């Protein structure tokens, strides 16, 4: 027995918006608890978030949180649970200000050109909701609540790892998640993190992409660690593209454009979005006004100039003040990386890679799910998942802009409020032999021994590249078929992959190999989805099945692991809740 | 063109006392790249060059680097303002905090001083609202240019103060957030916030030096935030 | 490295690597001028001292000022002195609020100051003449 | 309170320093203005400005305001500089001796004019 140990009633693998909502939530309770991460918590993507919250709250003008279950269901082609959203949208108002109580730096309602309202939080239009129900504090609601967060997890004393790289999960003999293993990027030592609570919350992958609006660290190491452990991963196909990401950056504008009243045109003048959705204009849904400028690059109709096959977002129209006061972050990210001052010309968007609805099958409380031999539902004791890595099946196929946000704290705080129960329920887990422990550190051995290997900047790169092609916004049996035997080709070659840096003083290197693997686990189980499924609905969109399969694809597609053995691919569904709900047409 | 680096190089555990590393990274001459870019290929030629980095946009502050002389995010510096022909260019961690490695500095007595001033809302909870706080446009404009602080450390870096009382000056980030809360109006803890901030080294350190509003990404401003803070001490002990 | 613990990492301190504003400079050189004044006094009090204890003694006074060397010394004491007073109220204004506290706004101020206090310099020199 | 400190905390140290600028300003124009309408200064003249009451007080009072001024600011600049605690403070004590010793030096010279 060499290797050091930790113990806590509870591991929260990651410091993003939801990992830090739960690390307090668990503190609460008076549950020691550890947080992880491989940034300092306020560098995590979240950070980047622009848009706001959408939560019904009622201040912009009255409004019921049903309206919100109608809009995001419609909004996820009833691929999103009833029981889940309900939950989350109902729950949504008490949830957020509960983080105005903790000094969230919200915008205020009262005086303003042509408005005017009390102190309550300024909730702008954004894309899915009849109305504005988003509460936004300027261009950065992701930087204000990411910071509020950490400034509490300062005041409540919450215990932090930070850069730290959590390597795989620790299996019990009885096939239980018992902690995990992490590297000190710092100093280099490895150690055991031993918890009768494991959270995962590592964020998305849109790394696995060539132009993502994600960061460089967004590289599903969650998704990898739960795949090389045997837990399986829903409609991990299901990519929302943002429909403004930046022509040539990869890198963000919000949604809130359209929202404050935002044109998106093209270059014969007209505003395509118009024409595509009739009535609701540029409010219209995430995966469809993707298609639309997209479409219109296809036909040779769309604009183009140094930064590339771009579409218009014309924005200057509105006051220059108004432009600075609401949408700050957004004047600057477009001169920084567009050239293009906003306030007097429109910038060239194009819908890149955003945010990934698939991830880790979880109840509410935020308990990990695997299947059993019939196939039933079968939670996965010491193992939980909160945020983006987790497909808690909320935005199903389609998230709703301004939903994820409200995502991490209403589900990262329920984790937390539910934890000590859930732990009684699972009951005692029993500890882990060497064997287990060294399990988990052969990824590592791997790539600390072998240096004679393959260069893994081209793996990255042809990763990231055949992801790009056969899995786009558009995509087609055919395509899938030759991508998903490339990946085979690579997966092997990564095998082989060497380490050059054998140092220990913070080796980036060693780190982004790791992350690597992530990168290799997750594309290929986006691709064995992608492929299997007979529809095009939300994200999804194949050429060769235009309709969606109401009675045959209306299902979670559950990505069956068997760590690094050969695959699987089956299904999961839910139409039960309170109030109601029926599948239907969906016109935006 | 060809771009000639002069690099910052040390491992604990190789080298005992640092070194400037030439690099030289052959780029297209098609457009102009940030220096971010320029490292992630140069460390594609060598691994071993660690450097931290992340929102790659300006947001995350994980990128504070001195270049020539300057500190800045890597991820925003364009390459044209940092080139000039025979000269290299000079990249170098950030001044006064320790190193770990390479470029990687230890941000801990920065993180320090943040938390000193007590990062975080304080209300006796006296008079709870219904539902949120009562914050007007104009109490909630108070706030700009307060709540944008990335904790890049660019400022604190770039401070001499700082740099001769790492741990007694709370230095420019930090007094900047103690202001953030100072003149919050939700915040109820102002008067007891302003008798923990009067003694000799926690805000008088500061002479107006200015290179922290000099080096700031965000545009932020400190020396006036703490000009503000040494009023409020002038009309609460005079 | 205490005894037998080892390890102490390095900074980056070379102030040769490091790029000032010129406010930097505006106000080290303020504290530098500090520092020479607090010695000046000294002096200026014996000059004083002399001057003032009888004729013969205003004499050798008159006279010490004659060396030129002196009067070299007694022309940075009163150019340093000049300084600090112009950056020292330079500094009371951004205090007060008669300065904009923008960055600007501060190397607006600090040239200024350097100008007026090369001409005080001058003004000075023609003094000690 | 840090001992070496005149001020009894931060803020106070600001005032006293803001407070003795201004009166050494006065002092120094009131100084200045002489010499430049002087010309050719002659003993008469020089021990007839001193025998004044108005600047024997004057220059005493400024002698007092730079003990004050002067022992701040040399204070701030060895809290920044000299970090071995015993060689600080034998400066210190040399710096406020001397600066004791110019005021009392400082009485000296002026009552015997
Ligand atoms: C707004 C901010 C305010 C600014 C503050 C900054 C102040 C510092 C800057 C100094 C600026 C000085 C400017 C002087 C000036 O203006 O000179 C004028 C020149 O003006 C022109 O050129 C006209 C141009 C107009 C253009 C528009 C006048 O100069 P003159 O023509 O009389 O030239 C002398 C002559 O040759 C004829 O010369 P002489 O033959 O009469 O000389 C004789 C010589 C020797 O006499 C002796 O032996 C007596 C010495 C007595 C010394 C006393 C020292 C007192 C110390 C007090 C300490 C108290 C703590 O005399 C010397 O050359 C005289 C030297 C004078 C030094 C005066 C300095 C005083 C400092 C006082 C405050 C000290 C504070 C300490 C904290
Ligand atoms: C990219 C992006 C996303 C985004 C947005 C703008 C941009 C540019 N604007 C949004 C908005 O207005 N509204 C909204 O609802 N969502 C918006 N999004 C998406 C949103 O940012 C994300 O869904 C959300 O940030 C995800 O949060 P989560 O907490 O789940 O994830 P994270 O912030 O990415 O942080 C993950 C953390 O885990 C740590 N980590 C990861 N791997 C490891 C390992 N191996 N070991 C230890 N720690 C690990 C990270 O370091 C990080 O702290
Ligand atoms: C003897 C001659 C010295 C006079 C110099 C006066 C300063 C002139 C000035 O404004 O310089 C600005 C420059 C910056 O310009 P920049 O900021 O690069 O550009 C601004 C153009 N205005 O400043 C400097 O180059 C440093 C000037 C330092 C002056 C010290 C005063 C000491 C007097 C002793 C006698
Ligand atoms: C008796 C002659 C003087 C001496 C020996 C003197 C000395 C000093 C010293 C040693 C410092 C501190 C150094 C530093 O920390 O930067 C200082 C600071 C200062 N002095 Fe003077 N001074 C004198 C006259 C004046 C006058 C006449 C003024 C008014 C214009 C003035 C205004 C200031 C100001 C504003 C500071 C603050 C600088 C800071 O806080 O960094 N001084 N002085
Ligand atoms: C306001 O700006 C500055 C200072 O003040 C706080 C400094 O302390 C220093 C550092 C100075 C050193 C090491 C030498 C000090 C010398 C004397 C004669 C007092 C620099 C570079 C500076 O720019
Ligand atoms: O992810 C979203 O909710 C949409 C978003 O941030 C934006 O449009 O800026
Ligand atoms: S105020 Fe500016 S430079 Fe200082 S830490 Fe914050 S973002 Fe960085
Ligand atoms: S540089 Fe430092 S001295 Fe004050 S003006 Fe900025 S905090
Ligand atoms: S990588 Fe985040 S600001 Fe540079
Ligand atoms: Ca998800
Ligand atoms: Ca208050």
């Amino acid at each position: 027995m060499k290797l050091p140990v930790r113990e806590f009633d509870a591991v929260v693998i990651g410091a993003g918006g939801a990992g830090m909502r739960a690390a307090l939530q668990i503190s609460q309770s008076g549950q020691t608890c550890a947080l992880l991460s491989k940034v300092f918590p306020t560098r995590s993507h979240t950070v980047s978030a622009q848009g706001g919250i959408t939560v019904a709250l009622g201040n912009t003008h009255e409004d019921n949180w049903e309206w919100h279950m109608y809009d995001t269901v419609k909004g996820s082609d009833y691929i999103g649970d009833q029981d889940a959203i309900e939950y989350m949208c109902k729950t949504g108002p008490e949830a957020i200000l509960e983080l105005e109580h903790m000094g969230l730096p919200f915008s205020r309602l009262d005086d303003g050109r042509i408005y005017q309202r009390p102190f309550g939080g300024q909730s702008k239009n954004f894309g899915g909701e009849q109305a504005a129900r988003t509460a936004a504090a300027a261009d950065r609601t992701g930087h204000a609540l990411l910071h509020t967060l950490y400034q509490q997890n300062l005041k409540n004393h919450t215990t932090i790892f930070s850069e730290w790289y959590a390597l795989d999960l620790v299996k019990n003999q009885d096939g239980a998640v018992v902690g995990c293993t992490a590297l000190c990027i710092e100093t280099g030592e490895v150690v055991y993190f031993k918890a009768r609570a494991t959270v995962l919350a590592t964020g998305g992958a849109g790394r696995i992409y060539q132009s993502t609006t994600n960061a460089h660290i967004n590289t599903g190491d969650g998704v990898g660690m739960a795949i090389r452990a045997g837990v399986p991963v829903q409609d991990m196909e299901m990519w929302q593209f943002h429909p403004t990401g930046i022509a040539g950056a990869g890198v963000l504008v919000t949604e809130g454009c359209r929202g404050e009243g935002g044109y998106l045109l093209n270059k014969h003048g007209e505003r395509f979005m118009e024409r595509y959705a009739p009535n609701a204009k540029d409010l219209a849904g995430r995966d469809v006004v993707a298609r639309s400028i997209m479409i219109e690059i296809r036909e040779g109709r769309g604009c183009d100039g140094p930064w590339g096959p771009h579409a218009k977002l014309k924005l200057d129209h509105l006051g220059k003040e108004v432009l600075e006061s609401r949408l700050p972050g957004i004047l600057e990210l477009s001169r920084t990386f567009a050239h293009v001052d906003p306030v007097k010309e429109p910038i060239p968007v194009i819908p890149t890679c955003h945010y990934m609805m698939g991830g880790i099958p979880t109840k509410v409380t935020g308990q990990a799910l695997t299947v059993n031999e019939k196939g039933e539902d079968v939670v996965v004791p010491g193992l939980f998942a909160v945020g983006e890595i987790a497909c808690v099946s909320v935005h199903g196929a389609n998230r709703l802009g301004g939903n994820s946000l409200l995502d991490l704290v209403v589900f990262g705080r329920a984790a937390g409020l539910h934890l000590q129960e859930s732990i009684a329920e699972q009951g005692a887990l029993r500890d882990a032999s060497e064997s287990d422990v060294e399990a988990s550190l052969d990824r590592l051995n791997r790539w600390n021994n072998n240096r004679n290997g393959e260069d893994p900047v081209a793996i990255r790169k042809a990763l990231q590249e055949c992801m790009q092609h056969n899995f786009s916004v558009f995509r087609e049996g055919d395509a899938m078929a030759k991508g998903l035997e490339q990946l085979k080709v690579i997966r092997e070659r990564l095998k082989n992959a060497r380490l050059d840096d054998t140092s220990s003083e913070f080796n980036t290197q060693r780190v982004e190999c790791l992350e690597l693997d992530n990168l290799m686990e997750t594309a290929y189980a986006t691709a064995v989805s992608a492929n299997f499924r007979t529809e095009s609905r939300g994200a999804h969109s194949r050429f060769d099945f235009p309709d969606r399969d109401d009675e045959n694809w209306l299902c979670h597609s559950l990505y069956l692991p068997e760590s690094e053995s050969m695959t699987r691919r089956s299904v999961n569904m839910e139409p039960k809740l309170r109030p109601a709900f029926p599948p239907k047409i969906r016109t935006y | 063109m060809r771009l000639e680096f002069s690099i910052y190089r040390y491992n604990p555990d190789v080298d005992d006392a640092p070194r400037m590393q030439d690099y030289t990274l052959e780029a297209d001459e098609g457009r102009d790249m940030m220096l971010l870019d320029a490292l992630i290929q140069l460390k594609e030629k060598d691994p071993s060059l660690s450097f931290r980095r992340s929102c790659r946009e300006g947001v995350c502050g994980s990128d504070g680097l001195n270049m020539n002389g300057k500190n800045g995010l890597a991820c925003i510096t364009p390459i044209s303002a940092l080139n000039q022909p025979g000269k290299k260019i000079v990249i170098r961690p950030l001044p006064g905090l320790p190193v770990i490695r390479d470029l990687v500095v230890d941000m801990g007595q920065f993180y320090a001083q943040y938390e000193k001033i007590k990062p975080y809302l304080l209300n006796n909870g006296q008079n709870p609202p219904a539902r949120e706080h009562l914050q007007m446009p104009e109490q909630r404009e108070k706030l700009d240019g307060l709540y944008e602080c990335i904790l890049c450390a660019c400022c604190s870096t770039s401070c001499p103060s700082f740099w001769w009382n790492p741990d007694k000056f709370i230095g420019p980030a930090g007094l900047l957030a103690a202001y953030r809360f100072l003149i919050d109006s939700r915040d109820t803890e102002t008067d007891s916030r302003l008798d923990g901030l009067s003694d000799a080294f926690s805000v008088f350190r500061c002479h107006s030096i200015m290179n922290c509003v000099s080096v700031c990404p965000k545009g932020l401003n400190p020396t006036r935030a703490i000009g503000h803070i040494k009023s409020m001490l002038l009309q609460r002990n005079a | 490295m205490i005894r037998n613990v080892k390890k102490q990492r390095p900074v980056n301190l070379d102030l040769q690597t490091i790029r000032f504003p010129i406010t930097a400079i505006a106000s080290i050189l303020h504290r530098v001028s500090g520092v020479i004044t607090f010695v000046a006094v000294g002096i200026l009090l014996w000059l004083l001292g002399t001057s003032l204890s009888s004729p013969e003694g205003f004499e050798q006074a008159s006279a010490i000022m004659g060396s030129f060397f002196v009067k070299f010394i007694m022309w940075g004491i009163l150019t340093a002195l000049a300084y600090h007073v112009v950056v020292g109220i330079r500094h009371m204004m951004m205090d007060f609020g008669y300065l904009e506290e923008t960055f600007e706004a501060g190397k607006r101020s600090a040239k200024i100051s350097f100008v007026i206090t090369v001409v005080l310099s001058l003004l000075a020199g023609v003094l000690v003449w | 309170s840090n001992a070496s400190a005149l001020g009894r905390n931060g803020v106070h140290d600001f005032i006293l320093v803001r407070a003795t600028a201004i009166v050494l300003t006065l002092y120094i124009i009131y100084m200045v203005g002489f010499f430049a309408t002087s010309g050719e200064l002659t003993y008469e003249v020089w021990i007839g400005f001193f025998a004044s009451a108005f600047t024997k007080v004057f220059t005493l009072l400024a002698l007092f305001s730079i003990l004050i001024h002067a022992w701040i600011g040399m204070w701030q600049v060895l809290t920044d500089y000299v970090k071995p605690l015993a060689l600080r403070l034998m400066l210190q004590l040399v710096i406020v001796v001397a600066l004791v010793v110019y005021v009392i030096y400082g009485f000296v010279v002026v009552w015997g004019v």
